[PDB]
């Protein structure tokens, strides 16, 4: 039910607290790193 | 259980505050040697990892 693709080694961990008639407006943007 | 000399188990610490004042506390420390700093102001540096 989680498989994306096989082969990952992250080790850095990070943030949680989910983000979720019905416009959902967002925006991604990268700057510098 | 610690493992092996040549096996020694690494750990990396990211993304957290590191509260090196509390490395103490385990034991009279038959050897606390810092090399390139200081024992005492580690307090005083943010790193990456």
């Amino acid at each position: 039910f989680r498989v994306y693709s096989s082969a990952n080694n992250c080790t850095f961990e990070y943030v949680s607290q989910p983000f979720l008639k019905n416009l959902r407006e967002f925006v991604f943007k990268n700057i510098d790193g | 259980r610690f493992a092996s000399v040549y096996a020694w188990n690494r750990k990396r610490i990211s993304n957290c505050v590191a509260d090196y004042s509390v490395l103490y506390n385990f034991a009279p420390f038959f050897a606390f040697k810092c090399y390139g700093v200081s024992p005492t102001k580690l307090n005083d540096l943010c790193f990456t990892n």
